[PDB]
């Protein structure tokens, strides 16, 4: 029969999320995701010196502020007509990249891993579900724990890598319109490289291994969470000063079918979100944000984005799928050793397994390796002492748009200037693509979809409802702003 | 180890993240040897109505002995709908509802971040949520629970960890309401502990000479001059960042670009524009 479970708050995510599932036959058959907290940076930002945006918009999210600083300056760059010094471009990628590493380590170890690992006997790691489904050996579980404790210092270090050229973290001071505010010295490029090597080693040696190690005990989890099996990437970490080659190149994948990315095919629906009916369906350049907290039928503060009517998903999997890069070394081994599988590029994981609860966790562990390579490649490219910033003039009237990939997926800021002050600012952020409610056609958000068919053998212990959600790395602050 | 509840409202999860960067003690030592963290929606194992129930239990167990941490401001408008935190017994809980339930029965209340302490960004010019600072919310609902503000956007881990200790040690020495009186005594007028916010940035800036010479930087990357013309707000900010610096000491805001006075009650509106004198 049909029993309704409600999980509010979903813990070990970032932000306020309620998930609602209805269960018949021991499987999820309908879901509803609610974003329960709203601030409205999209109106707060109106009227300000455009250069304030590069600080305000980081306070959207405390985990991924450099993705916001980055999206923001990119837009301002366009709107001001600024030319970012080549050596500034790299410095920016070094500030942002170091937090991808920090974000992804943070997610697995400190947010997800407890899905699969019993921490110690001290709060907050108990009290927890009696029938939790923690299948690791006393040994593997004590190894799971030892590393969590270790990630506490690895991720703390990544924030010192960020802070060397960004100034601080969370909330960098270093990224501005025109580039980066501090030129890398030889001295500090060592400081960064020293720490980078400690991190390089942990990711290669501990994090990537243990995701497969744990994964192979939970092989049933690659069979659920497929959702619409559609992915989005919009490009990130520019490699040239022209805007052509990027670390992640853009692209869409929907219905076995690859296509190009067209930002003008973006519209945000609000039928089921607490925003004024008269704003639904617009594109970011014409956006408005009018909260309607008493609207009947709405059930989330997160808008409902669709790309040409599609409900897509974003993030590591979505990025690693579109680009299909060559799999890491440590990953090709343990796929052979533990899964008995042979793959050399990403898509050799196939649509079903890649697009699975445990396939996204892995994309995120594989994408991190990919970043070890990007950062090592930039520490060669950076040249100490060469100028990073230009000091542009505020346009009276201008418009710009910044596209990038936050750790959790596609992010963009759009800005409209008037009389030299912000007249409109709009944000389409990663967790907005995953955690959104239904659109106006009743089409479910990508995660709402992913939840269908999830095993809830144990209505008392619906631990998998929350395991699926966590695999997406949600930030409901980034979703709502 | 005394029991701690960590409740987020209109926060960006920044307060929590900066605390994970506490070096000595590392966050792990804080959690296992200093405090019993009983509820924190971001790090804790259990979830949902279970996760709330465990809190009300501990809250009812240790009435007058649990410590209540608030990150983010409290949006009172729309009956509290702009910030729902949970559901238990099929009724949904606003931050307003929660701060009422638990605020009164706490040893003390730690408002962390500039959002919680002073209201900050969700309370700024252009907001329509009625975002309210903790201390103001409580008084306006009759609650007399002591409140300690540890502001910042985000606060430096040491300002937090620092504040917890000097209150437990104020409680060890003199018992509870005795320590709490000592704790309230080391506060300036803005509810901040003077150990951390008792000195001004400017008055201790190492570029103060460049300030007095009138040599200013024209581009950010020019680390020679004073930053006032680029928009540094050190002159009107009260914080010890010049000493301890950020992220294990690897940089800080004036050295890197500018100070935006994130610790001050008027942040952000009173400190904007950030990048003009
Ligand atoms: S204006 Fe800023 S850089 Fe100049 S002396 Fe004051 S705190 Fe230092
Ligand atoms: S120096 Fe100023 S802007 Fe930087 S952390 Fe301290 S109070 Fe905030
Ligand atoms: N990563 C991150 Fe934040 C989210 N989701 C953004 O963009
Ligand atoms: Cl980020
Ligand atoms: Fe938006
Ligand atoms: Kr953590
Ligand atoms: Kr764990
Ligand atoms: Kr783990
Ligand atoms: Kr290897
Ligand atoms: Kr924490
Ligand atoms: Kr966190
Ligand atoms: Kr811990
Ligand atoms: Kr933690
Ligand atoms: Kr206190
Ligand atoms: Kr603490
Ligand atoms: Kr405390
Ligand atoms: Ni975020
Ligand atoms: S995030």
């Amino acid at each position: 029969g049909r029993t309704t479970i409600a999980i509010d708050p979903v813990t070990r995510i970032e932000g306020h999320l309620k998930a609602e599932v209805v269960v018949e036959n021991g499987k999820v058959v309908d879901a509803r995701l609610s974003g329960g907290m709203y601030r409205g940076f999209e109106t707060i930002l109106r009227g300000r010196d455009p250069r304030d945006a590069s600080q305000i918009v980081q306070r959207i999210c405390g985990v991924c502020p450099t993705a916001h600083s980055t999206a923001s300056v990119l837009a301002l760059d366009e709107a001001f007509g600024a030319k970012v010094p080549n050596n500034g471009r790299i410095t920016r990628n070094l500030i942002f990249g170091a937090n991808y590493l920090q974000s992804h380590i943070l997610h697995f170890y400190h947010l997800s891993a407890q899905d699969f690992v019993q921490g110690p006997d001290t709060a907050p790691f108990v009290p927890r579900f009696p029938k939790s489904d923690l299948r690791l050996s006393k040994e593997l579980n004590k190894a799971g724990v030892d590393q969590y404790i270790e990630a506490l210092e690895v991720r703390r270090i990544c924030h010192e890598m960020v802070a060397l050229f960004g100034g601080r973290m969370p909330h960098v001071q270093g990224q501005v319109v025109g580039g980066a505010t501090e030129i890398p010295t030889k001295e500090k490029l060592v400081e960064y490289a020293a720490r980078f090597k400690k991190v390089r080693d942990f990711v290669e040696q501990k994090y990537v291994p243990v995701v497969y190690t744990i994964g192979s005990k939970y092989k049933d989890m690659f069979k659920v969470g497929q959702g619409f099996k559609a992915a989005l990437c919009v490009g990130a970490f520019p490699l040239d000063n022209s805007g052509k080659k990027h670390l992640f190149m853009p692209g869409v994948y929907a219905k076995g079918k690859d296509m190009p990315f067209d930002p003008s095919k973006i519209k945000e629906y609000v039928k089921y979100s607490w925003f004024a009916e008269e704003t639904t369906g617009l594109n970011y350049k014409e956006g408005k944000t009018i909260p309607a907290p008493d609207k009947a039928g709405a059930y989330s503060f997160v808008k409902a984005p669709r790309y040409d009517g599609l409900s897509l998903e974003v993030g590591p999997l979505a990025r690693m799928w579109v680009n299909n890069p060559e799999l890491s070394p440590v990953g090709k081994k343990l796929l052979k050793d533990l899964f008995g599988i042979s793959a050399k590029k990403f898509r050799d994981l196939g649509e079903e397994a890649a697009f699975s609860l445990m396939g996204r966790h892995v994309a995120r562990a594989e994408e991190t390796y990919y970043m070890l390579g990007a950062i090592e490649g930039w520490l060669k490219e950076i040249k100490a002492g060469e100028d990073t910033v230009v000091m542009p003039a505020v346009p009276a009237s201008a418009e710009g748009t910044g596209f990038t990939e936050a750790p959790r997926g596609s992010l963009l800021h759009y800005v409209k200037v008037k009389d030299s002050k912000i007249d409109n600012y709009q944000i389409v952020s990663a967790s907005l693509w995953n955690c959104n409610p239904r659109d106006d056609m009743g089409q479910r958000g990508a995660v709402e979809e992913a939840l269908i068919g999830i095993p809830v053998d144990d209505i008392q212990n619906p631990v998998n409802v929350a395991r699926l959600i966590r695999a997406f790395d949600p930030x409901l602050a980034c979703a709502v702003h | 180890r005394p029991p701690v509840f960590w409740l987020q409202g209109q926060g960006c999860t920044g307060c929590s993240v900066t605390l994970l960067n506490s070096v000595h003690p590392s966050i792990a030592d804080v959690l296992l040897k200093v405090i019993s963290l009983e509820f924190h929606p971001t790090v804790m194992a259990w979830e949902g109505e279970h996760a709330i129930e465990h809190m009300r239990k501990v809250a009812e167990k240790f009435k007058g002995k649990f410590f209540l941490v608030i990150e983010g401001s409290v949006p009172v408008e729309a009956d509290g709908k702009y910030c729902i935190i949970g559901e238990a017994n099929h009724h949904e809980i606003s931050m307003v509802d929660a701060l009422k339930e638990f605020g009164p029965n706490a040893a003390a209340v730690l408002a962390v971040g500039t959002c919680a302490a002073y209201g900050g960004i969700p309370a700024a010019e252009g907001s329509e949520t009625g975002a309210t600072a903790v201390s103001k919310f409580l008084g306006d609902n009759g609650i007399k629970t002591p409140v300690v503000n540890i502001p910042g956007c985000p606060p430096h881990p040491d300002w937090i960890v620092g504040t917890v200790v000097l209150a437990l040690d104020a409680i060890k020495k003199n018992g509870l309401e005795g320590g709490l009186a000592e704790v309230v005594k080391v506060l300036d007028s803005d509810g901040r502990p003077t150990p951390f916010f008792g000195r001004n940035i400017h008055e201790n800036c190492p570029y103060l000479d460049k300030y007095d010479e009138g040599v200013m930087s024209a581009t950010f990357t020019d680390k020679v001059g004073c930053r006032y013309d680029l928009g540094c707000k050190g002159p009107m900010t009260m914080a010890d960042c010049f000493e301890r610096k950020w992220n294990g000491g690897v940089n800080w805001c004036v050295q890197n670009a500018v100070c935006i006075g994130c610790v001050e009650p008027d942040f952000p509106d009173g400190k904007s524009p950030f990048y003009q004198a």
